[PDB]
């Protein structure tokens, strides 16, 4: 134990990670852009149904 | 009145030029590495050393759910789709000097420009995340793309605002 | 008594705009293209042929305002009534939540404590690791104390100092202080505490 | 005939969503049985949202997940992983 050096010896301080990186939140943007892409399709099918 | 045809045709070519140059340049990101550390810059496709002995030596990037993200980053399909949609929108606004009064040519261009702006957004968000795998910083061509998104949106707005008035004037 | 000297771990300096820091730069970048996109789609879809063009208030400028007040969670005086307008409103409300509720949270993770653990007092940590070298004055009471004492932590420190290479000792207190200052924090000097305080 | 209630099914369905999402609304229930139904949903919402906004930093970013094995029993069951022993050792004689 006097000759161990890897972080298994101690790594319990567990300070906060800084900030909040985009990869943690990217999933929220995909459903947004999918909803923007769905609304236009629904609008266009409603249009071509009504104006006929 | 009337002159808005000039602004749209200008903005379309501007956005097409900006995006095509953005895909065609080597300066998306600054970082450190080796052109097999020294200061290094990377495009989408290829990477080169600068401020080193191998200055101007270049190599292919190597890319190798956890799989589909890497496949999208490797194909870079979304930039290309945005360029194609810009091209189609530009051709469609040029065609409005024929088949006049059909008024659906103009309506198509707005949808093209909007969907191109959405595909540019998706391309940005996919590119940013794939680097998560320092003191890096983004190069000028990233900002060329981010500007081209704004021109594409503004010219979509102008095309829709033309369609509304130029159709309504038929009612009376 | 015996005491330890190390480099000061700086002192905190907030920025002017520190309140922006619990979310990364690229979130504050992408959220603007998000706002632009939501606005321009809501306009494209609202002012679309009702067949009566006069029907609807959601012109460009009213779409751009509606989506701002909704993100601030600060209400509105109009709302969409078409199905195609209601789905673009409903998705923007769901984003707004997850995002504005994660700033409030992380802000607090910080507003708890900001401290550097440092070597713990009694300097027992000098026995636990090879990361910091240490030494004593040439020919001084502290060196004889470390040589002689059978206090196991101090005996281990002596065993290090009598086995580390190259030589860790110094001829004067000035050299000891210099070897502290220059060694990028990887060295500590052991000296009489009434001489320590004068250095500080 | 009565038509004073704007709360048709599509507008009743919209009112309920906007309230849960903590956004404003352009209509509210206007009669006693309607005010009773509206007033309970506003309590549920508060207790639910204020219990999700609490722990969200520690959950967006876990470090440690996934492993190929944990008991090492399954190395007897599947041959995708090869294994062996020391030669000329007690362990080989044991097996």
């Amino acid at each position: 134990y006097d000759k161990g050096e890897c972080g298994a010896k101690d790594s319990g301080s567990k300070e906060k990670t800084s900030a909040l990186s985009l990869s943690n939140v990217a999933g929220v943007f995909y459903i947004l852009v999918g909803g923007l892409g769905l609304a236009m399709l629904v609008a266009l099918i409603e249009f071509c149904y009504k104006s006929r | 009145r009337g002159v808005q045809m000039l602004l749209t045709t200008v903005g379309a070519f501007a956005a097409f030029s900006l995006m095509t140059i953005a895909v065609g340049t080597d300066y998306w990101l600054y970082s450190r590495g080796v052109c097999k550390e020294v200061m290094t810059h990377s495009g989408l496709w290829r990477t080169c050393c600068l401020e080193g002995n191998f200055k101007g030596l270049c190599k292919q990037i190597d890319h190798f759910a956890e799989y589909f993200l890497r496949a999208v980053r490797a194909s870079s399909i979304f930039p290309i789709l945005s360029v194609i949609l810009l091209f189609m929108g530009g051709l469609c606004i040029a065609a409005s000097e024929f088949y006049k009064t059909r008024h659906n040519i103009i309506l198509s261009a707005g949808i093209f420009f909007v969907s191109a702006g959405l595909s540019n957004i998706i391309g940005i968000i996919v590119y940013i995340s794939a680097n998560a795998g320092n003191s890096y910083s983004y190069g000028w061509s990233f900002y060329f793309g981010a500007l081209s998104f704004i021109i594409a949106e503004m010219v979509g707005v102008l095309a829709v605002h033309m369609f509304i008035d130029r159709h309504k004037q038929l009612t009376g | 008594g015996i005491s330890i000297m190390i480099k000061k771990p700086q002192k905190s300096k907030p920025g002017v705009f520190s309140f922006l820091d619990p979310l990364a730069y690229e979130i504050w970048m992408c959220i603007v293209f998000a706002y632009i996109g939501v606005s321009v789609v809501l306009f494209l879809v609202s002012r679309f042929s009702p067949y009566s063009e006069s029907t609807n208030e959601f012109g460009i400028f009213n779409s751009l305002w509606f989506s701002l007040g909704a993100f601030m969670q600060q209400g509105c005086d109009i709302s969409p009534r078409s199905l195609s307008g209601r789905i673009v409103g409903g998705v923007w409300w769901f984003f707004t939540l997850i995002i504005i509720s994660s700033y409030t949270a992380n802000l607090a993770a910080f507003l708890t404590v900001e401290r550097m653990v440092s070597p713990i007092e009694s300097a027992e940590d000098l026995s636990k690791q090879t990361e910091i070298a240490y030494g004593t004055l040439d020919s001084g009471s502290t060196k004889e104390f470390f040589r002689r004492s059978k206090i196991a932590v101090f005996d281990k420190m002596w065993t290090y100092m009598r086995s580390a290479e190259p030589s860790v000792f110094v001829r004067t207190t000035a050299e000891g202080v210099a070897r502290v200052r220059k060694s990028k924090g990887k060295y500590a000097y052991l000296l009489e505490s009434t001489m320590n305080e004068y250095i500080e």
